[PDB]
DNA sequence: GCCTTGACCCTCCCCTAAGGGGAGGGTTTAGATTGTGTGCAGTCTGACGCGGCG
């Protein structure tokens, strides 16, 4: 079409981001409801794996004696008080203790669905939510690979089929009578494969411990993590169909942002980070228009990161909001007074002492560049009237040998002790300079003759024998 | 001056006049030698040719 | 550096905490100061000559 | 005959007249949100621009 | 006379002691200019 | 002169009780709003190379 006819980024965002056709009041309603529809659907799932709903239950335990607010661990009830959630609690316990002593196996496995549709009524907060889906994707992955570094036990020892390969490995799970088999297959790789018969032992019986662990064996919990990767692939490919569709919203919003530090693009891009966040907090149950609630988190997003890199020297959100409020509050008292609000009077019309306004407002300028044309000139810029203030002039370099080379010709004209108690007094000829303790452990004597010493190098110094090589480096 | 028409009206009728003196900048102003004082320095406005 | 430490150990005089800022005529300059102009910020307490 | 002197209080008058619109733009943001009976002119209008 | 920073004082101390000699370095605009070039993603080197 | 030696002495860092004050960081904001606009610059000519394009 007209791809290839621009290099312009934002043309290329726009014409992009306008192949999306916009929501109707009924269209938010139907993707949050899918959203919501994934994430009880990974609910459901999670509820197959039991110690996720003991863990929520000796949470609820931990309420018993405040260890946490009810607040912290349920945020409403679908089919906000304590009334309720004890006989709720109570729910989920009696389907949890009639589903305990069931072993069977299609008795047993009717049980686990009724255990996940009286889970359901839960609406939980994200951070136990999050946590049991972490927490069962963190085990089945660990065990997961076990089986992934299973298969790939047998890639040291040969190159194999797995097709033939997978059709011994499932289902057995607690013995080799799925590996004695490929031994009666013994074509040249099955050779190599069974001497490591031993070292994968500790591999294929650990998991083992998890075949008693969760109660469940690891194809079930299997299928559970498959549902579970459906379920929360489910909620974010809905969640991305109501981002994509709200892509003007943030542009809308970012254009009255526009020349306050920030290109274009990078204020919609943290527009797109704040409406991110504003799907992922919206609840259409509250009946209200997804505008309202993204204008909110859009508007967040984009003044937090001007506040935070729009500015070369940064200056923190507290002191952003000073200097807004103290402009604000002088385009007031210009319009007003019908001058410029000295900052005298500018610390009554606010309540700040005049003192912190004086330095509010050297605070506030922008570092001007060192390539700006001075004069407009553009052969002189602004960076090279700049001196470098840090170098030492070659008259105080050449001073400070001169200086040297006078302090040894006095520090010779003393005898060795003296003089080195002086070089080791001060750093001279050295790299340090050290206490009368140090120079006295040197010469073992004990600080207060060092100290003598000391004084008497310096008296003869100051005599009028010595010193007149060294008086004429003081300025008068 | 700030005028509020009506909600629901034939003309959009003035439910509102709010008159006043907003100032709006500072403007330069040329000496009597045709010169200006701008931050203290006296420039001139070269006409140009276009 | 420790020689001017040694230095002022030895005649005691000592250093000085300000550093000699001052306005000077520019090299080859001579004449009269005809005028002194003192600004002060509102604030900053005036010497005797402003 | 093609060529013509602008000078300086034309050129003045055409950048007034850019910062007339700059602040011209705003009054137009602002006159249409929903605050507008209790507001007065020189609370909508700003001089920093012109 | 211009660039070289150790070098402008060596001749300093030189011309002081009435040793005209000098002891040139690389002038510090070329390193200026190497450390420019490298940070375009261009390795230029100086080959021992 | 070479040492010691106990007695002083200085500066500097941290501590007191019960909070005050501020700096600098996090977080949510639920009527509903859903495509950037400068009243921009565009105004330099000539040589050369390369690539769509008939």
């Amino acid at each position: 079409s007209e791809i290839g006819r621009t290099t312009d980024p934002v043309r290329m965002y726009m014409r992009e981001m306008g192949t999306v056709e916009l929501l109707t009041r009924e269209g938010e309603i139907d993707i949050a409801k899918r959203i919501e529809d994934g994430i009880n659907q990974v609910q459901c799932s999670v509820a197959e794996y039991p110690e996720a709903i003991t863990y929520l239950l000796e949470q609820y335990d931990r309420v018993e004696a405040e260890e946490a607010r009810l607040s912290d661990l349920i945020t409403g009830f679908v089919d906000i008080d304590p009334e309720l959630a004890r006989e709720k609690f109570a729910e989920l316990r009696a389907q949890y203790v009639v589903t305990r002593d069931t072993i069977k196996h299609a008795t047993a496995q009717e049980e686990i669905l009724k255990l996940s549709e009286v889970f359901k009524q839960f609406r939980l907060v994200p951070k136990q939510f999050d946590y049991l889906v972490n927490s069962m994707r963190v085990m089945m992955d660990r065990v997961r690979t076990q089986e992934r570094l299973i298969m790939k036990l047998c890639v040291e020892q040969c190159k194999m089929p797995k097709k033939n390969f997978i059709t011994l490995f499932t289902g057995n799970e607690t013995s080799d009578t799925w590996f004695n088999a490929a031994i009666a297959m013994n074509k040249p790789w099955s050779e190599k494969l069974h001497d490591v018969s031993e070292e994968v032992h500790r591999a294929l019986q650990k998991l083992q411990q998890i075949e008693e662990e969760t109660g469940l064996t690891i194809e079930q919990v299997k299928d559970i993590n498959r549902r579970m990767s459906i379920g929360e692939a489910k909620a974010r490919r809905a969640k991305k169909e109501m981002v994509e569709a709200n892509l003007r919203l943030v542009i809308s919003i970012a254009k009255k942002y526009t020349n306050r530090g920030l290109q274009f693009l990078d204020l919609i891009q943290e527009g797109n980070i704040g409406l991110m966040k504003a799907v992922d907090k919206f609840e259409y149950r509250r009946g209200y228009k997804f505008s309202t609630y993204a204008t909110w988190w859009i508007r967040q997003a984009i003044t937090r990161s001007i506040a935070d890199q729009a500015r070369t020297i940064r200056i923190p959100v507290h002191m952003i909001e000073t200097i807004n409020k103290l402009n604000r509050i002088s385009r007031q008292m210009l319009q007003e007074m019908g001058r410029e609000p000295t900052p005298e009077e500018l610390a009554e019309r606010m309540l700040m002492p005049e003192d912190k306004i004086r330095k509010v407002l050297k605070i506030a300028k922008e570092p001007i560049s060192m390539e700006t044309p001075i004069g407009d000139d553009e052969d002189s810029h602004l960076g090279d009237f700049i001196e470098d203030t840090t170098l030492e002039l070659p008259l105080d370099s050449a001073t400070t040998e001169s200086l040297r080379a006078a302090t040894h010709d006095v520090l010779a004209g003393l005898t060795a002790r003296e003089a080195k108690v002086l070089r080791m007094r001060f750093g001279i000829d050295m790299n340090t300079d050290y206490t009368l303790e140090e120079v006295g452990k040197q010469f073992d004597v004990t600080r207060e003759r060092i100290r003598q010493i000391e004084a008497k190098a310096l008296r003869k110094l100051r005599h009028p024998s010595r010193s007149e090589v060294l008086r004429s480096f003081l300025d008068d | 001056r700030l005028v509020i028409y009506e909600r629901e009206a034939p003309e959009g009728t003035v439910k509102d006049i709010k008159e006043q003196e907003v100032y709006m900048g500072e403007i330069p102003l040329m000496t009597d030698n045709g010169t200006f004082v701008i931050n203290g320095t006296e420039r001139v406005i070269v006409s140009q040719l276009h | 550096t420790p020689e001017e430490k040694l230095l002022r150990a030895i005649f005691g005089e000592k250093a000085s905490d300000v550093k000699d800022s001052s306005l000077r005529v520019p090299n080859g300059v001579s004449g009269t100061v005809i005028d002194v102009q003192v600004f002060t910020r509102d604030g900053v307490e005036k010497d005797k000559r402003a | 005959g093609n060529r013509r002197i602008r000078s300086v209080g034309e050129m003045a008058e055409n950048q007034f007249r850019v910062g007339l619109v700059r602040v011209e733009r705003a009054v137009k943001e602002r006159l249409s949100l929903g605050d507008l009976d209790t507001l007065m002119p020189q609370d909508m209008i700003n001089a920093k621009p012109i | 006379k211009s660039d070289d920073v150790n070098g402008r004082t060596k001749m300093y101390k030189n011309i002081v002691d009435g040793n005209h000699q000098m002891e040139p370095g690389m002038p510090e605009s070329f390193n200026v200019l190497l450390k420019e070039i490298r940070s375009l993603g261009i390795n230029i080197e100086l080959e021992d």
